[PDB]
RNA sequence: GCAGAGGCCCCGGGGGCGAAGGCGGCGCGCAGGCCCCGCCGGACCGGCCUCUGGUGCAGAUCUCGGCAGCAGUAGCCGCUAC
RNA sequence: GCGCGUGGGCCCCUCCUGGUAAGCAGGACGGGCGAGGCGGGACGAUCCGGACGCCGGGCCAGGGUGCGCCGCCGGGGCCCG
RNA sequence: GGACGCCCUGCGGCCGCUCAAAAGACCUGAACCCGGCCGGCCGCCGGCCCGCCGGCCCCGUCUCGAAACACGGACCGAGGAG
């Protein structure tokens, strides 16, 4: 506590308290935008009711050997994958 | 109206506590305050300084927070707490609230009658 | 005052003037390492043995 | 004025009654208490002190633990003043009785299977209030990593790893680095 | 706040105290200055909010859902139950849009003297609360919890009467004040589903039931725990000091011949 | 709670628990941990052995994921085996159909060897085994297998 | 003890049959303080439990506002004068 | 285990050192004041007694007992405080 | 937002008027401070019928040590610092 035997702090001294930048979020807004972006997905939804509101994306491997077992969303089908089903891009 | 029989009731001050210097300076209220100065003559209790405030003062525990009738106060306003609060002691008194208007005190005082709980403030509001 | 030994021996003696503890009187530091190998070597056979 | 200063060495802080909010652990050290004022027997003088003690001072104690403790006497029940709990390493737990302030769920569904019977310190009064055919056992208090950093590191003596990361040469690489 | 004026200490040898003061001269910039910032001001970086665990959340709605079940508590909560018939109180009521016809379900279950406890206590309240929208405190009456029913417009207007799904049970709705011991008119529908929307948390067991006072004070009278109880040694007897010599009597105690 | 706290019980008192030779002053001991070799090289020396100097090789960037070598103990293998599936393995023994467990798939790359196993004849797979990992696996009748 | 929040105050807490505040007098508490009565006042106010804090002043050449004794005191003494 | 204050001390005894000495400057066993009320030494942070809840009764330390001022007389010796 | 009468050279006063109340340039109206009238001769603590006896240096503050011929403080109210 006082000195004695204490770990040292690695928090960084804060900078731009008085003026400048504000350095400072605060997430009073976290409640308010959950309906927002839920209120953007349903309008977006009904433009295209019956096109789904997101895209089929590609299963990847997650890279790295930590996480090499696992698969996840990727960006996009490559070109050989869209000719093995016979698509082509457009 | 009258009280278990009960001992003798010794106050061991019977003046209050005042602070010191309250009596120089209308600044220091005479609210007691523990003095705690570096040269404080009262701190120091040398001769002729004011009493000051020890728990050796204290009341017997059978004769404290008893009033000079000899019954304990409950503090009352309205029937309800009269018949819950009074519920047959012979220990406790009743006191109506000074919040409590006159034409509820003729209903509280007459419940008390029929009860036979003492009300130390009968004679409140009577006009 | 530069320097001062007074209530120095009031302080040592308040709480103090405390024995060093057990285990200081029978530790092996300091002790001669062969004697100590030996006594290792002796203690691992039948009842002062403790492995399986 | 009396010299009360001498021979005598001040009082001592034991806690002689539980901190603990649970109504429950209440109940409890109040009744293993009013056990132990009409009986002084020492199984119960130390149950009452083992429900006082902190979560810090009651360390946890595995089925793993209970098994070797419990080796020569399986038929003594064990009396545990903390949690149960289970060890994924001991492929077989064996058969045993044990009473304790809670048991994981893990711990407590391989207890059932062993065919022993998880009692509860509620369940130890009613049966063996004095403490017959029962052994108090307690997990090892200096297990926490807060007591591993107890001491002054840096002194030659000290034996203990410093608080921080530190990550430099003067004091750590020998007597000699200081 | 307190830091738009331009305020500067005007130093030694003006007989002044050397707090920041205006071109005035009037003292400005200190907590103990008229017009002057607050020494520590309050802050929005505070953190109004704390966190629960689930689990530790989810125990305090099953604790508080088992208090609504225990008679005693209720009553101490001061809710009127007398008239109520069973606790816990669960009607078969159909999708009620009248309030009139709430009123009489619950005048024939015995809820009426809550819901009347409450639309009688309306009062303006004591202090600013007034002023901050908070003018009026009414107390607090009997929980509709309901499933697959439309009850709430039939009792949403009732004092006192509050209403919550089955799904979301909120804690401050089932304690109010902290206190447990809410009176929970249930639909049918509701109770029965409450063993299936324990079941959707995914992966939390209840906490498992322990003795209460009444169970210890039983176990402290039964015949296991008298038979190892063992009799005290008889006290010893104090007996204030007397002179001896005072009295032959008191002499013979210590000295019988 | 601001009520609950000891600096509002300190009314009254003046100093507020800070001294009256000494108050609380502005940063006495100076900011932060400096003094480190000169006035507060005490403590320095007395609680943080190594915080001065320079220690070992400086790699300019670590690869996190390279440097990542998670490892489990022979005790704990049988643990990843489910319940219902590990007492019946136990039981049989067997060691036309040992149970096989892929560490790898659970996380771990590497074995080693800090309980005891079951007398079950286990295979275990993994990308590196410890010297005492092989020796106790291969005692118990598993054998140690490498894993593409 | 203070100020707000969530509850309670058995027919739903105390109030123009007089709230808070102010003033004088009791009583109770070792004391912080509380309570009652009278008088002024004229619309709000609590006890208890849980919660929160910009929560208690005799000092800081303390800030701001009033204002005393000095004190009917010092003074109302240039440029000729009515 | 965690921490706070403190790290200007001073004074009486005892042996001390330097200095012409000093209510001087430095040491030291113990105690005191600091941070110990109270009675007394006329006065006096420390000396002599005694160390403190609130009171009533009794005893009595230290210091005294013409009068201020509570409380004294007896005897022996001296005798310009 | 002040009827009427009575007065005043007039100013202004007195009666009362409106109102629930002057609440009269304004809600409550504290303290300091001051004028009338009545009562005393007086600081605090203790004892007693109450003016006598006994005790009592000015606090806060650094300080070894403050009643200090050390420093801050006329008074009172509000604000005023983990």
């Amino acid at each position: 506590a006082m000195g004695r035997n204490v770990a040292f702090s690695n928090m960084r001294r804060y900078k731009c308290t008085n003026k400048g930048p504000n350095l400072i979020k605060n997430w009073f807004n976290q409640p308010a935008r959950k309906i927002r972006r839920r209120q953007t997905r349903l309008q977006k939804a009904k433009a295209i009711f019956p096109c789904p509101l997101q895209k089929l994306r590609p299963s990847v491997t997650r890279c790295s050997q930590k996480f090499n077992l696992t698969q996840r969303i990727g960006r996009g089908f490559t070109l050989r994958e869209l000719q093995g089903v016979g698509l082509s891009a457009g | 109206i009258h009280p278990l029989p009960h001992k003798i009731i010794i106050k061991k001050r019977k003046n209050k506590f005042i602070r010191f210097q309250s009596e120089r300076f209308v600044r220091v209220k005479p609210s007691w305050r523990k003095p705690r100065g570096i040269d404080s003559p009262m701190r120091h209790q040398y001769r002729g300084q004011r009493p000051m405030v020890s728990i050796g003062y204290g009341s017997d525990k059978e004769t404290r927070f008893m009033l000079p009738c000899g019954f304990f106060k409950h503090r009352i306003s309205t029937v309800h707490e009269l018949k819950t609060l009074f519920m047959n002691n012979k220990t406790h008194a009743a006191q109506i609230a000074h919040g409590v208007s006159a034409r509820s005190r003729k209903q509280i005082l007459e419940e008390a009658k029929k009860m036979g709980v003492r009300v130390l403030n009968a004679d409140a509001k009577l006009r | 005052k530069n320097h001062t030994s007074k209530n120095q021996n009031r302080k040592d003696h308040r709480n103090g003037i405390k024995k060093p503890k057990k285990s200081a009187y029978t530790s092996h530091k300091g002790m001669c390492p062969k004697y100590l190998r030996n006594l290792r070597r002796s203690r691992a056979n039948d009842p002062r043995q403790s492995l399986r | 004025g009396i010299d009360l200063k001498t021979g005598i060495k001040k009082r001592k802080v034991e806690r002689k009654e539980p901190k603990s909010p649970n109504p429950y652990i209440r109940l409890l050290h109040n009744a293993f208490k009013v056990v132990y004022e009409n009986t002084g027997e020492d199984f119960t003088k130390v149950l009452t002190k083992r429900l006082c003690l902190s979560k810090t001072n009651r360390p946890v104690l595995s089925v793993s633990r209970l098994a070797h403790l419990m080796h020569k006497r399986e038929d003594k029940i064990a009396v545990v003043a903390s949690t149960v709990t289970n060890d994924e390493r001991l492929v077989t737990i064996p058969r045993m009785t044990i009473c304790a302030l809670k048991f994981s769920a893990t711990a407590r569904s391989r207890i059932e299977k062993a065919g022993g019977r998880c009692m509860s310190f509620d369940e130890l009064l009613a049966e063996k209030p004095t403490g017959d055919n029962c052994v108090l056992l307690q997990g090892r208090r200096s297990c926490r990593a807060v007591c591993k950093k107890f001491g002054s590191p840096g002194r030659p003596n000290s034996h203990v790893k410093p608080k921080g990361e530190h990550k430099g040469r003067r004091g750590a690489r020998g007597r000699h680095s200081w | 706040a307190g830091v738009q004026c331009t305020a500067h200490s005007w130093g030694p040898g003006r007989a002044v105290a050397r707090l920041p003061r205006k071109h005035g001269g009037i003292g400005a910039y200190a907590n103990f200055a008229r017009g002057g910032h607050m020494a520590h001001p309050t802050t929005v970086i505070r953190r109004w909010c704390r966190k629960v665990n689930l689990n530790q959340r989810r125990y305090a709605v099953a604790s508080a859902l088992a208090a609504s079940a225990n008679a005693a508590l209720v009553e101490a909560r001061g809710h009127r139950i007398a008239d109520v018939p069973s606790i816990p109180l669960v009607v078969d009521t159909d999708n009620v849009t009248k309030t009139k016809d709430a009123l009489a379900i619950i005048k024939a279950v015995g809820v009426l003297r809550d819901v009347e406890r409450c639309k009688d206590s309306r009062h303006i309240r004591a202090g600013r609360g007034k002023m901050r929208n908070r003018r009026y405190i009414t107390r607090k009456g009997p929980l509709v919890i309901y499933n697959t029913e439309d009850v709430a417009r039939g009792f949403r207007n009732l004092p006192g009467v509050d209403l919550c799904h089955v799904s979301s049970i909120r804690l401050l709705e089932l304690a109010p004040g902290s206190h447990p011991g809410r009176l929970i008119l249930w639909t049918k529908s509701a109770f029965a589903s409450l063993d299936d929307v324990y079941a959707a948390k995914q992966n939390y067991t209840l906490p498992r039931s322990c003795i209460t006072q009444t169970d210890i004070e039983r176990i402290l009278q039964s015949d296991a725990v008298q038979k190892t109880f063992v009799p005290k040694r008889d006290p010893l007897v104090i007996e204030r000091k007397v002179d001896p010599f005072s009295s032959k009597e008191a002499l013979a105690r210590l000295d019988p011949s | 709670p601001t009520r609950i706290r000891k600096s509002r019980k300190r009314r009254g008192h003046r100093q507020m628990g800070y001294g009256r030779v000494g108050g609380h002053r502005k940063h006495p001991s100076g900011r932060g941990k400096a003094g480190g070799l000169q006035h507060k090289r005490t403590s320095f020396d007395k609680y943080h052995p190594g915080y001065f100097g320079k220690l070992g090789m400086r790699n300019y960037h670590v690869r996190r994921n390279i440097e990542y070598n998670p490892t489990i103990n022979i005790d704990k293998i049988w643990s990843l085996i489910p319940e219902e599936q590990r007492d019946g393995f136990l039981q049989r023994k067997s060691t036309t159909e040992a149970p096989v467990v892929d560490v790898t798939r659970f996380g771990f790359f590497k074995v080693l060897g800090r309980g005891s196993l079951p007398q079950c004849p286990i295979i275990i797979k993994a990308r590196y085994f410890s010297s005492d990992a092989e020796k106790k696996l291969r005692e118990v009748g598993g054998v140690p297998l490498l894993v593409p």
